[PDB]
């Protein structure tokens, strides 16, 4: 389908969820106006800013070569075939990847052409084997970190009889794995465990909830879901009129489209999300968008029809702007913007390592291998993170295996300000569990009691 | 690496597991016996009298560019770039005939979906598989995992046996395997007493810490096994180890194969194991024992395989071992017929009407390759042809109903199983077949030999 290209001295490759999952007929459909569209601008504004960053690469121009996955796993892999065509202009590195799924399909054909990735939003504890994925790294944390943190929640509100559901792939899967590795030294039980399959229809989510809802002890519910997925349960649950206290994880984050439609079914909702911090370039550079100008984003437009309902064929949207309407940036911006410097220095000190004669691009670098780039200068990089609030304490850098350091933020889904339905921060996750109640609605003792789901009360005494 | 690029008009590749997993250079050490030259030798001969014969493909001659999958998915996939190099020595392949373990055939599906290249498995017995919407290029002979868990889960229900433990393999065959199993178990009031996934990862069992639960939990003396032949082999070396003496319900991993059981008897009397209904092939054992180092030039890993059956290393000079160079070839005596040699045979066959009913359609005057023919486009090979494939077993003289080789909606085969238990008749341990599975249950109890020489019970709780 559509490609966005760009010329340069080195071309780094793209891999964004800019659609949304099809149904059965069609491939996929609708675009995703935070996951797809917002991280597409914020590497091609990453880009830009190193491009014209005279200490990065004063000589070297970085190209682009951003592609659809559209969240399959499929579609992805027949997309990254151009990544390989090339050489079999050649592909330095892909900055790509935002499923476990997407990610690990890509990763696999990669590392047979020796090409290094780098992602921005794979969350799997199975991508940190480095004898199955050669050349993989990762800005954010895997899952065993998050899995860790759900229980300490789960244990600090003395929660002992819950009930897990999870996408089938390898993002959930692996998540309920290690979510019951990490609950078997504690106290916690799991009730039932639900799947939900790639091709699931309203009824088979109805038949979920069902099962869900036979056994009534268990209060709570761990996910390991999509957006869709998320979307899709929370939806069947509003239908049914179930209430439950929903545990996610990363995957529903703090997004507003899960939530769009069915924020009955979700109050009082426990979220994990990735650390992150808000990018002040960032939104500047987004909100002056237009449609016009912008003609080197090919899904800009489609999205700009959903942005606001108009159609470029009824001359509609002729006075809309995107600066009026308020600017909500995704979690897992930063991120991004860190994978695309993740291949800037990474160039910037093999250029200063392998062809000290000048700035340019030398003869001698022509044919880049990812090898050695990989295993002398990406796997070990230290740098100032570019775009960072204040004077914080935050580091880039890559482990053993191409990770970051876990730290996760707990938010809430209540409703402020006669019924806003907003999330709320109630603490963060480093090493150990530092929550605070205070914020939590349902958690305040004047409120009413705790939430409690245990197989059996505590009997006399 | 070694590899068979025989060369011809039409080249029907394949990837076999010849090497097993590890034990050297990290890779691929030892060489399957049973698993990997056996069937490596039956595609060959499948080969060979296609060419030889008038009836099926007259003229064109087919070739072969068979592979070596190391027992990893990884491996193959490197190993399978170069049936794709062409349409990236470029040999076009018009079909794959290979994958034996669902991790391997899944990864090469993937691979392969890309490129429009039909493929057909022969052992790969999977649930992921035979979804078209991922896998629109893939067709097996075998029928999937869901049959073996209903069969199994019949054959618990038969003896009463309600409290169980299970021991699955990570991948893609043990879990959705063991998945499958759970549900069954479910359906038919079967509480499992624990679950285990055994695997290779960073943080996995350590092939002692399952035995040391199921120790830990006497009341659940029966054990579903979803495992390959690579692990299964290796756990049941560790529970002879253990001294742990457990009836084994094994999936069709571990089959009716003496490759495992191989100083590990004690341990594995009470077993009892699902294999595909197989037939012997009487003209596959005639050119499999007439096989020789000398005159087998064209199967690089026969030699070595001859230094590993024998125990004859060293077939030129060394210290090693003695030089078994003559007065000793494959006999009766101690070859046995791999169990689904008529699964890998059918799977080359169904390619070759496929190239037999496709010729005969898009250039009918001329009864050899035409220029017509110059590209082979795997959708039009797929879903025209092979798809809706029919004809009778190759070498089969009965012409029944099980003796036909086609296809489903979903590219999978008919679902009937053996069920084979381990007895010690004469001091001799041998699988000897106990019952079938066609959608029934026909288990002989009166002639089977227990591990403790009485039926074993697994409740809970003890009835009161
Ligand atoms: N981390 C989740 C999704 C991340 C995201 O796209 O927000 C995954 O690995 O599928
Ligand atoms: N049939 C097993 C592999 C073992 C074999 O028959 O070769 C599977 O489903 O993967």
């Amino acid at each position: 389908k559509k490609v966005l290209t760009l010329e340069g001295d080195l071309v780094l490759g793209g891999l964004f969820p800019v659609h949304q999952k099809g149904g059965p007929a069609e491939d996929c459909g609708p675009v995703n106006e935070h996951r797809g569209i917002q991280r597409l601008e914020a590497m091609l504004f990453a880009l830009d800013r190193i491009n014209r960053d005279p200490h990065l690469l004063p000589g070297v121009r970085l190209g682009a070569h951003i592609l659809d996955s559209c969240s399959k796993d499929t579609h992805a892999l027949e997309q990254a075939l151009d990544f390989v065509r090339a050489s079999l202009t050649a592909i330095t590195g892909v900055i790509g990847g935002s499923y476990s799924d997407v990610s690990i399909q890509v990763a696999n054909l990669l590392r047979l052409f020796q090409i290094p990735q780098i992602s921005y939003a794979s969350t799997s504890a199975k991508l940190s084997d480095k004898s199955r994925y050669d050349y993989f790294a990762r800005t954010v944390p895997p899952d065993f970190f998050q899995a860790k943190a759900m229980a300490e929640i789960l244990r600090f509100f003395n929660w002992t009889y819950v009930s897990t559901v999870a996408s089938e792939g390898d993002y959930g899967e692996t998540g309920i794995e290690a979510f019951e590795l990490e609950a078997r030294a504690r106290n916690i039980c799991v009730a039932t465990s639900e799947k939900v399959g790639r091709a699931m229809s309203r009824a088979a989510f109805e038949g979920v909830v069902r099962a869900l809802l036979q056994k009534p002890s268990a209060r709570v519910a761990v996910l390991f879901t999509r957006s869709e997925d998320a979307r899709e349960l929370l939806a069947a649950s509003q239908r049914l009129n179930a209430s439950f206290t929903w545990v996610a994880s990363d995957g529903w984050g703090a997004l507003e489209s899960v939530v769009a439609g069915s924020e009955g079914a979700a109050e009082g909702a426990i979220t994990i999300e990735l650390a992150s911090y808000p990018i002040s370039d960032f939104a500047s550079y987004f909100q002056s968008l237009d449609p016009w100008n912008n003609s080197r984003n090919p899904w800009f437009r489609e999205f700009w029809e959903q942005r606001f309902r108009c159609s470029f064929r009824q001359r509609d949207c002729a006075a809309h702007s995107l600066r009026a309407v308020p600017f909500e940036q995704e979690s897992k911006i930063m991120f991004v913007v860190n994978a695309v410097y993740a291949m800037a220095h990474a160039l910037h000190n093999m250029h200063r390592a392998l062809c000290p004669n000048t700035t340019r691009l030398c003869d001698a670098m022509r044919p880049v291998n990812g090898r050695r780039l990989y295993k002398d200068f990406v796997l070990n990089v230290k740098f100032d993170a570019p775009f960072r609030p204040a004077d914080t304490h935050n580091e880039v850098r890559f482990d053993r295996f191409g990770d970051g350091i876990g730290r996760y933020n707990i938010f809430t889904y209540l409703r402020a300000g006669s019924g806003r339905y907003r999330y709320q921060k109630v603490g963060y996750w480093a090493e150990g569990l530092t929550l605070d109640t205070s914020l939590i609605p349902w958690a305040s003792p004047s409120a009413g009691p705790l939430p409690a789901s245990r197989c059996s009360e505590p009997c006399l005494q | 690496r070694r590899e068979i690029k025989i060369e011809g008009d039409l080249v029907l590749g394949g990837l076999f597991p010849i090497n097993e997993k590890g034990t050297g250079t990290e890779e691929c050490g030892r060489i399957n016996e049973d698993r990997g030259i056996q069937r490596l030798e039956a595609m060959l001969f499948a080969i060979d009298e296609i060419n030889k014969d008038d009836y099926l493909l007259p003229g064109v001659k087919l070739g072969v560019h068979i592979l070596d999958t190391c027992s990893r998915d990884t491996y193959a996939l490197e190993q399978s770039l170069e049936f794709v190099r062409a349409s990236l020595i470029p040999l076009l392949i018009a079909g794959v005939i290979g994958g034996s373990y669902s991790s391997v055939s899944i990864q090469v599906a993937n691979l392969l979906r890309l490129f429009q290249i039909p493929q057909i498995s022969y052992a790969s017995t999977s649930a992921k598989l035979s979804d078209k919407s991922r896998y629109d290029y893939f067709a097996r002979t075998v029928p999937p995992d869901f049959y073996q868990a209903k069969a199994m889960a019949e054959i618990l229900r038969f003896f009463n046996w309600t409290y169980v433990s299970t021991v699955a393999s990570e991948g893609d065959y043990g879990e959705t395997g063991i998945e499958a199993f759970e549900q069954e178990a479910r359906l038919r009031n079967i509480c499992i007493a624990t679950a285990e996934k055994v695997g290779r990862s960073n943080i996995r069992k350590s092939y002692d810490s399952v035995i040391r639960e199921l120790l830990q939990k006497p009341n659940a003396r029966v054990v579903v096994l979803f495992m390959r032949s690579d692990d299964s082999r290796e756990l049941i070396a560790a529970a002879s180890r253990a001294n742990a003496s457990f009836t084994w319900v094994a999936s069709d991993g571990w089959g009716a194969q003496e490759s495992i059981i191989k100083g590990s008897e004690h341990v594995a009397y009470g077993a009892i194991t699902l294999e595909l209904a197989s037939q012997p092939v009487r003209q596959f054992d005639r050119y499999f024992q007439s096989l020789n180092p000398y005159n087998n030039h064209r199967n690089p890993w026969f030699r070595d395989f001859w230094e590993q059956k024998f125990q004859c290393s060293l077939q030129n000079k060394r210290n090693h071992r003695r030089v078994c160079d003559k007065h000793l070839a494959i006999d009766s005596s101690n070859y046995e017929q791999e169990s689904k040699i008529m699964f890998v045979v059918n799977a080359v066959y169904a390619m070759a009407h496929a190239l037999h009913k496709m010729q005969r359609t898009l250039c009918p005057n001329t009864t050899k390759l035409c220029d017509a023919m110059k590209i082979l486009d795997g959708k039009k090979l797929y879903k025209d042809y092979l798809l809706k494939i029919n004809f009778t077993a190759p070498f089969n003289p009965n012409k029944d109903a099980d003796s036909i080789v086609k296809f489903d909606t979903f590219g999978d085969g008919m679902g009937r199983y053996n069920v084979f238990n381990f007895q010690n008749v004469g001091g001799k341990y041998s699988y000897l077949k106990v019952g079938h599975w066609a959608e029934t249950l026909s288990l002989d109890v009166n002639s089977i030999h227990w591990s403790r020489n009485s039926v074993p019970t697994s409740q809970c709780s003890d009835p009161c």
